[PDB]
């Protein structure tokens, strides 16, 4: 039983608008599984508006 | 003038870890780099990992 | 937007099964594939043999009568045996067998919370009818792989020299492959469908497996997320 999760540290917001985030604590190879999974439905799948009409 | 020879045998079990060696019957020599978990392996569409 | 749910499971033959999931959206297909095909793979809780210790036997470089096989092709046919614990977190089998002919996994004593998942996975062959072997096995959960060689720290005080440390893989799965394709649904066009099929030793049930994985993910994800 050593199902240690991370925790959160420095959001590195370099700018404006674009942040670093690393996280610490992880096992072995859940850091691509949380970077695919987070890309994917960040990158694909989110709740956006758009332009729609110009007129 | 040797009084007495006490001989040991070890037996070692050495597994492997990147640095062996290893190589095909063509000359294709290489040495282990990393040594990938099963999850990040390429897999086809039957699901056997490389 | 619209949540998953699981649908049939289907045991094809005896110990490989698939797990249809249905309601799935865009993309999600893939993505719950790629990943719940990566925590069922590494990190599943399962248990293997750990320490063996025959009767007669110093050490694991070693002969004994009647056996056909040497200690270690016992010991790596200890590997694969495929076991279940129901209540406790390491228990003690023992073997005790005489006569000529195969000593499988039936032979191993019998217990209420340990279930043996085949009977015929033989461990050891005997021959001169008179040398009957001996040993304690010790099971163990476990998750993942620990070799010999990263245990021995503290070393227990390992002066019963008799005690064979086993490599313990504890890793119950051995293949897990996912199909996506589309479903067909009544009004919405596209919504994609999951089969994740698995093979593994026989230890663990599927959906058992499929909802330690998925719960695993979610507590993995809720470092930064909260209860909902």
């Amino acid at each position: 039983t050593e199902f240690l999760k991370p925790r959160l540290v420095d959001i590195e917001q370099v700018s404006s608008t674009h942040a670093k985030v690393t996280l610490e604590p992880l096992e072995r190879g859940f850091g691509h599984t949380l970077g695919n999974a987070l890309r994917r439905i960040l990158l694909s799948s989110m709740p956006g508006c758009a332009v729609t009409e110009v007129e | 003038g040797v009084l007495k020879i006490v001989k040991v045998y070890l037996a070692v079990k050495r597994r492997i870890q990147p640095g062996d060696k290893m190589a095909g019957r063509h000359g294709n020599k290489g040495v282990i780099s990393k040594i990938n978990p099963i999850e990040d392996m390429p897999y086809d569409e039957n699901g056997t990992p490389v | 937007f619209l949540k998953p749910r699981l649908v049939d499971i289907e045991q094809v033959s005896s110990t490989h099964a698939k797990v249809t999931l249905e309601p799935l959206e865009r993309g999600f297909g893939h993505t719950l594939g790629n990943a719940l095909r990566r925590i069922l793979l590494s990190s599943m809780p399962g248990c293997a043999v750990t320490e063996v210790e025959i009767d007669g036997v110093l050490h694991e470089y070693s002969t004994k009568e009647g056996v056909q096989e040497d200690i270690l092709e016992i010991l790596l046919n200890l590997k694969g045996l495929a076991v279940r614990v129901q209540g406790k977190d390491e228990v003690i089998l023992t073997l005790n067998k005489s006569g000529i002919g195969p000593v499988t996994a039936a032979d191993i004593t019998h217990d209420g919370d340990v279930e043996i998942v085949k009977p015929q996975h033989v461990i050891c062959h005997l021959t001169d009818e008179n040398a009957s072997i001996s040993m304690r096995i010790k099971v163990q959960r476990g998750r993942g792989y620990v070799p010999a060689s990263t245990r021995i720290h503290s070393e227990e005080d390992e002066r019963p020299i008799g005690r064979l440390l086993v490599d313990a893989c504890y890793s119950p799965v051995e293949r897990i492959a996912y199909n996506v394709e589309a479903a067909r649904v009544e009004q919405r066009t596209d919504l994609d469908k999951l089969v994740i099929e698995m093979e593994t030793n026989g230890t663990i049930d599927p959906e058992e497996a499929i909802r330690r994985a998925a719960t695993i993910l979610a507590e993995q994800l809720e470092a930064f997320v909260d209860l909902e």
